[PDB]
């Protein structure tokens, strides 16, 4: 019974805490990355104009 | 002869362009005589042909181009320095703000100053007891060091800065610190906290204050720290004082630079910040230390708030690349009730080796520091590994490290903003916490010290 | 002759007209102050000049005069134990002359002491045919380093008149009969810092340098003539590593370039180094060192100068047959200096603002390092080992400077914030770090020690890798289900980390580790693992092994603090390990 | 000759009042001191013409310097005497050997082969490397690249292929065309020495461009090499194997020259026309109907940050038929060559395998070994997440399999040359660990014959 | 029409003056060499031209000839059982004429044979007033497909003279008395590939196409005029699936389109398809197939115009009343050509580097497919079914 609860804890700790952390930490990074790519390209267009 | 032109070509934001102009030098101080007779000081940013670009400190609100004139003073932005500045309070340009007597300048100084010859430098190694254990032991501040505080909005960095100023002293000496305080775009309450604190300790009579508040023109913030540092270097090297400089908020300074930068339509670096942010910041922070043959010294403690609490932001990242370490405050420790909220792990002092040890603090300073650091990192690791997997999930020796980490934060780091620990107390306290760890785990301390100090 | 007139001043960038008879990369006197500059662009008669000094107070209308020569260094006796600035000005002489503790403007200073009398020793004989690189004699500049006077590039003829005696670097010590006429030769020769000093042939650097840094010498070694980069965030410890290598390496000379960094660090070197004495040598550490300092708040354009004046000086001593180490701290500031100028000229930038030719520049620099056969009859061996610091924003090595650098360097010492904040020093990421010299150094080590060293390093790295592959699972499932074999692996890898990798630079014994002390320490650690591996195979439990090896594992932990004359106190551990382990099987 | 130079902006120069000047035209610059410096037209206008000097612009007085327009672009002098020679990026001698008198001069951009003129890759190429020959077969006329990283031993790999590559039978044997693109001298010297020490030089042509060489020379290097390759293959009927490295350095030279023309970059700071550019290079390979010889490309690139999503490995995988991938994880564990077969792919392997080319059990054992290796890694991971006890007796075998697969099959050494017989019989010895039950992806027509 | 004069060459960009008589999106022949180009911009008489072939050797002074038309296709007899590139360059004709194995720079060869004699069979008669669409006659182009000669768009009136006989695609087969006057019709018509061929009415695709593939016809059906996306991972068997669709679907014509595919992959397609057999007759599928073939190294314009050239041809035979199947592989590589053109035109990037008008372009292509009522008095009914393969990174 104790082994089940220890295992249950880790299943829950991973399913509710660890994975969702990863899931949109990823989502955050990918959108921050695309945010900057689009920022840099807008910079270079102005620099070409000047 | 007064050099003045009535030929302003264009006015855009803080920038002004003057045409049909002669004999004007780069970085020359200028005065705009607006049509209403109001005077607004400025500075030549760029000179080409018969044209001059100038930045107006007070801004260009309500300016008529035809009926305004620009005076060129034939010298860079200077500060009238005097020992009479002690106990006085000035605004962002060094002009009196406390409604007192007129300062009679001993001499005038280019607020840009001059780079100290690296051979002329005297290596700063005099231990400053701040009273804060997280600093004095683990991130030791020495006299002449640039050691900033990395904070965030809503964090108690003003409390830390004031405590350091109240308790800073070297050992075996009756010396004190002449305090040069620079306020950069900070609010009234942020400013009055320091004002009231300096009065309740009488430090106000050992201090010089340059105040640029949140309602002051943003461009003034560029001159402001150079004013303070020029006052500091003067008092230190020409008046033999040990000067403690405190500048906040350094973030506001950087964002002022970017304003001008953006206004000039300069080629933007990261987040609009110019490509010369590192160089520009360095010309402020490298203005500190000791000089061979001279009795004075400049100790810089800049304060910046990390935007979005991210120290990979240009402002804290570049600062960290310049200053000799940093004192980082985390929001997590602040909520925990830690005073001061110093996270020793990402904190650093690059001048702690030659400042501590036998004759400076104690023979066991370096050893216990490295051992507390190692145990705290391991203990904090275990703490987070127990909050997510339970107390029963962790090794028996690691729970000890977890009990250590908690006790280290609540009893060693957390000491209060009005507590002045002697280095001897701090070190003895450190050994107290090492005693709760097995002797076999203290692998960074040699058996010389363990037999002598470990209870 | 021709005098140009300033038409624009903005920061370090000055544009002047009437400069048509001037040339690209020419040095210039700018303004009434006469500050030092360089022509970088030229449109018609209008020259673009970057100023290696402050430009505050300089406006249009002021004169500009071209020296007609590119940025050069004076190469002769009086260079060792000297600290120069970016454009090679003696900073102590600067201090004396200007009578100030600060750096002024428009100050022209000869690099070397031109009035100091040295003793020249004529070793060559008159009537000998000479060409570039031939040694005509020497000066004992220091007790250990012998400064050799070589025939300058472009000079070829017969030695007609030469003698020993006491001369300054201006007195013609030698004369040469050439086809263009008689040539007088001094002890000093000028050289353009942006042009590599020519060699006979470049060689493959196969001899490993002894840095005494356990992680470097063992896992990521650099050879004499090799190239290494040390990229890391602030507080990672790039400078401390470069100092360790500067002070403990087995090279003849060390050229340290402070490029755009802290002034106090340079100040640390001029004071610490003269008191660091090598007992075998007997002489000071400053007497094999040259310092080039252009601090962060010094003129920006002088950062590139510091880099090039440093490497050129190194090439000069390399040409004598010396093994030279050149430290660049930091190369990022040089790159940031270009990016700064790149924007001021409003060019089209590359990635992250740097110029698109950033990679080409770095390539030009590192390719000037290397083990070579220097020019001359003697065909001497010389080497330049480049150790560069890189300072990426937020430790993000994805940036162009680190990326361009890794394309040309062979050794990558990746510093990590996590290690640094764990007091794991040197904070070298042993999973990201590499050395393209590992295989060759491994062969060398195997021969010198007559031990299977390559196997140990590979096994050491294999274990450290297996720990990484184990940690990435433990981080999110926990410690509970790890079999005895994997926990033993973690304990061995922990020993490699804490007892071998971590090394205190400020300790007296731990600051340097000999090649034979490194072998013994690593042998002991792996021996414990292997002997405890066999025990596990004989029914023994993991925790029984740890319980009974508390004493012998401590000797392993404090093995790093064992003095260099008592290495027997490490070899004996191998016997105790095997002895204690089998007793546990009872 | 024009003594009309207007501007010098960095290594870029502006030549005025010219005429009849063409794009990418070679030029000659005589400076005031008599020094000769060569360059190339990057931009050409009405009465202006912009050039880049290869050797830089230091010490140039423009008022007193002249410019000659050679009236031709970068060309390559070709002959059958190229075999056994070592050149630089421009195709000029680098070996101090007897200089060559060319048969003719060709443009280095080649031609687009008519879709209905191409011939299928047919012949199996024995690289001698098991991870490639068996699991990711290289076929004559393919473009099979090597995806590596900084500090990864692609150097030793590339040298090994060039050294061991051979076709079975077909007495007429290989012309290796090795191109070095913007690499250090120390690495180029490795390649040149390795070719001499083994004798591979005598069947090889080398184009060696260094890191501190001009960017323009880096760009021409793979174009020159392939031009010589096509000459040897389509005019001389040789079967040609082209190894190029480092491709990452090629793109960087492209960016440098792209910024000079003030072109706004595309994805991740690379030119918008990078695809076309890489396509123009990598497509210059394969057989042609009515012609004897062939061109086989092995482009080698270093993925920045070890990132497969990066433009350079991303766009290359689009054009090439698969990829060989080197991982740091395998390198750190002593596995050499560190080839990770799981993300590795050869899109034409099904053409160079089977009886008459290799044995009949090639495609069969490849699939099984690939499967068992994936089941092996899953098993090894299981024993850590759940532990020793959760392992089946079939799981412990699969774990032991992958361990032996890495350390005995993949890890052969950069100087071990394995015949495909030795490789295939090795792959069977490893399958012998598994019970006959598990090998379900092979026929037992094949199984009873070769299973140990 | 006026001949241009190059005044600047920079990379793939060419600027030329004296283009005042030209138009935007006009296909051009740049330089003496006459490489493939296109008019993107025009200030005054100065045109900004994107050259889709190497501009090496090109310089100021050389002429620029505009084709007086946007990128178009020749439609008529001689088009079936043929293989073209993206811009409809006859690959077989290249082999014969140029006598090489290469698509030479500046080589321009007409898409169809303009000298081949076909037998024209007149089905209509004098004094019949005809509107755009109406079939005036037919020609048996292959042994399977009957090519129906239609009256081009923008032409209406009475037929004043028409007779059967052996003609080429340039000889006058029919004379129509229009409002403008007397206009003579040929057996060929031209049409820009990025303008959809007009219809009378678009209809719902409510009739399922019979593929014979059980998993498709039963669980995931596609209608005549519908569209389907097909991922193509390696070793999945997309080629087998595609072949099965092409020869078993009850469609009259198949239009295969290759977009910037790998050279060796493209060779498989260009060879294994003439090997395919029409089950109803027993001849090659090519008898009712038009193949577009583009390799990666081919001009970006050809890669990008591939699916547009293909479906314009599809629309053409659709108007005859035939059921056409347009098959594109790979559209993800087609998008690459568009992404490439986005960065080269220095536009503002959309998601993952694709232009912000990617969605539009994709919508434009797929909306041209579908069941329609073809123009004409007969109100015929035809359809275009789209099977496009997506092979994403
Ligand atoms: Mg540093």
């Amino acid at each position: 019974a104790e082994e089940i609860e220890k295992t249950r804890r880790r299943v829950n700790a991973l399913e509710y805490m660890t994975i969702p952390q990863l899931e949109e930490t990823i989502y955050y990074i990918k959108m921050k990355l695309e945010e900057n790519e689009r920022a840099e390209v807008t910079r270079l267009i102005k620099v070409k104009n000047m | 002869m007064i050099k003045e032109y009535r030929t302003i070509k264009e006015v855009v934001g803080p920038l002004m362009a003057v045409e049909k102009v002669s004999g004007v030098k780069y970085e020359e101080l200028i005065e705009v005589r607006m049509q209403n007779g109001e005077i607004r000081r400025g500075q030549v940013l760029e000179v080409q042909e018969d044209k001059a670009m100038v930045q107006i400190f007070e801004g260009t609100s309500g300016i008529n181009l035809k009926n305004s004139s620009v005076r060129f003073l034939g010298h860079p932005l200077q500060l009238g320095v005097s020992e009479d500045m002690i106990g006085r309070v000035f605004d962002g340009l060094g002009r009196p703000k406390d409604n007192g007597p007129e300062i009679l300048p001993e001499k005038y100084l280019d607020i840009n100053g001059e780079v100290i010859n690296p051979i002329a430098r005297d290596y700063p190694d005099e231990f400053i007891q701040t009273g804060i254990s997280a600093i004095d032991h683990l991130n030791t501040l020495v006299r002449g060091q640039k050691l900033p505080v990395f904070s965030g909005s809503g964090l108690p960095h003003k409390e830390l800065a004031a405590q350091i100023a109240r308790q800073a002293t070297v050992l075996d000496s009756s010396d004190d610190f002449a305090v040069v305080f620079a306020a950069i775009g900070i609010t009234f309450e942020e400013a009055e906290f320091f004002m009231e604190d300096f009065r309740q300790t009488g430090a106000i009579d050992r201090s010089v204050m340059f105040m640029n508040l949140a309602n002051d023109p943003a461009i003034e913030r560029i001159a402001t720290p150079r004013m303070a540092l020029t006052a500091a270097e003067y008092l230190a090297y020409e008046k033999g004082m040990h000067v403690l400089v405190i500048m906040t908020d350094m973030t506001n300074y950087a964002e002022a630079l970017r304003e001008i930068s953006a206004a000039r339509r300069e080629v933007p670096g990261r987040r609009g910040y110019p490509g010369y942010l590192y160089t520009n910041l360095a010309t402020l922070f490298e203005r500190a230390g000791r000089i061979r043959g001279l009795k004075g010294s400049v100790t810089q403690i800049p304060i910046l708030t990390m935007p979005e609490d991210d120290k990979t932001h240009p402002i804290p990242d570049l600062t960290g690349y310049i200053t000799e370490g940093q004192i980082i405050l985390t929001r997590e420790l602040y909520k925990s009730g830690i005073q001061p909220p110093i996270d020793v792990l990402p904190s650093l002092s690059r001048l702690k080796d030659k400042g501590t040890g036998a004759g400076k603090t104690r023979e066991d300073h370096a050893a216990t520091m490295n051992q507390l650091f190692a145990a705290y990192a391991q203990g904090k690791q275990a703490k987070e590994l127990a909050v997510v997997l339970g107390e029963s999930a962790l090794s028996d020796i690691d729970k000890i490290y977890a009990k250590f980490a908690e006790r280290f934060e609540n009893e060693y780091v957390n000491q209060g903003f009005y507590t002045n620990r002697t280095i001897t107390e701090t070190l003895d306290l450190g050994w107290e916490l090492l005693a709760m760890l097995p002797r076999t785990e203290l692998k960074r301390i040699k058996d010389d010290l363990l037999d002598k100090y470990l209870p | 002759m021709q005098i140009g007139k300033i038409i624009k001043v903005s920061g370090p960038l000055v544009m002047a007209e009437n400069m048509s008879e001037a040339s690209i990369q020419d040095m210039c006197l700018v303004g009434d102050l006469g500050v030092i500059g360089e022509i970088i662009e030229m449109r018609q008669d209008v020259a673009s000049i970057q100023v290696y000094e402050e430009t505050s107070g300089i406006g249009p209308g002021e004169p500009v005069r071209s020296t007609g020569e590119a940025l050069s260094v004076e190469l002769g006796p009086g260079i060792i134990s000297q600290m120069f600035d970016g454009i090679q000005r003696p900073l102590d002489t600067f201090m004396e002359v200007t009578q100030s503790n600060f750096l002024g403007r428009g100050v022209q200073l000869p690099a070397l002491d031109h009035e100091k009398q040295w003793w020249f020793e004529a070793t060559i004989e008159e009537g000998t045919e000479v060409s570039a690189g031939d040694i005509i004699g020497y000066v004992d500049e220091t007790k250990i380093i012998q400064h050799k006077i070589m025939v300058p590039n472009g000079i070829k003829g017969t030695v007609q008149k030469i003698e020993s005696g006491s001369f300054t670097i201006d007195d013609p010590i030698c004369v040469i009969e050439t086809e263009q006429g008689l040539k007088e030769l001094t002890m000093m020769q000028k050289w353009p810092v942006r042009r590599g000093r020519p060699i006979k042939q470049k060689l493959n650097p196969d001899v490993p340098m002894i840095t005494g840094q356990r992680v470097i010498d063992t896992f990521f070694p650099v050879t004499k003539g090799g190239a290494a980069a040390v990229p890391g965030p602030f507080g990672a410890g790039k400078t401390v590593v470069q100092h360790q290598i500067a002070k403990w390496s087995d090279v003849d000379l060390v050229v340290y370039v402070g490029c755009g960094e802290r002034g106090n660090e340079m100040t640390d070197v001029v004071n610490e180094f003269p008191e660091l004495i090598d007992p075998n040598t007997g002489e000071s550490l400053m007497e094999r060192t040259v310092l080039i300092a252009n601090t962060s708040n010094m003129p920006v354009a002088a950062r590139e100068a510091s880099i090039y004046t440093g490497i050129t000086i190194a090439e000069y001593f390399r040409d004598m047959g010396y093994d030279v180490a050149i430290m660049a701290d930091s190369t990022s500031r040089w790159a940031e200096a270009l990016r700064e100028m790149s924007g001021r000229l409003e060019e089209m930038p590359g990635d992250e603002g740097y110029p698109a030719y950033l990679g080409s520049r770095l390539a030009e620099y590192y390719e000037r390092s290397g083990r070579v056969i220097a020019l001359g009859s003697d065909q001497r061996e010389g080497s330049i080992t480049a150790i560069s610091a890189v300072s990426p924003s937020g430790g993000d090595i994805s940036e162009p400077v680190t990326q361009n650098t890794l394309r040309v360097v062979k050794v990558f010492w990746g510093l990590d914030s996590s290690l640094a904040q764990k007091r794991h020093f040197p904070s070298i990421n042993w999973i990201q770090s590499y050395s393209l010299y590992s295989t060759e150094v491994g062969r060398y080590m195997d021969q010198i020690l007559q031990q299977d060293w390559s196997d140990m390093v590979t096994e050491g790295m294999r274990i450290l890798q297996e720990e990484e592959q184990l940690n990435e699972i433990v981080r999110l499932v926990g410690i509970d289900s790890l079999s005895d074999n994997d926990r033993l692996t973690l304990e061995v890898a922990k020993s490699i980390r804490e007892d071998y990798l971590q090394q205190n630079a400020f300790d007296d014994v731990d600051t340097f580790t000999s090649r034979e002390k490194q072998f013994n320490m690593l042998k002991v650690i792996l021996t414990f693992g292997k002997e405890a591996r066999k025990a596990l195979s004989l029914g023994a439990y993991f925790n029984e092994i740890m319980e009974g090896t508390v004493a012998v594992r401590e000797r392993i932990s404090r093995s790093k603090y064992i003095p260099e004359e008592e290495l027997a106190k490490i070899s004996s551990i191998n016997e105790e390990i095997k002895e204690t382990i089998q007793l546990i099987v009872s």
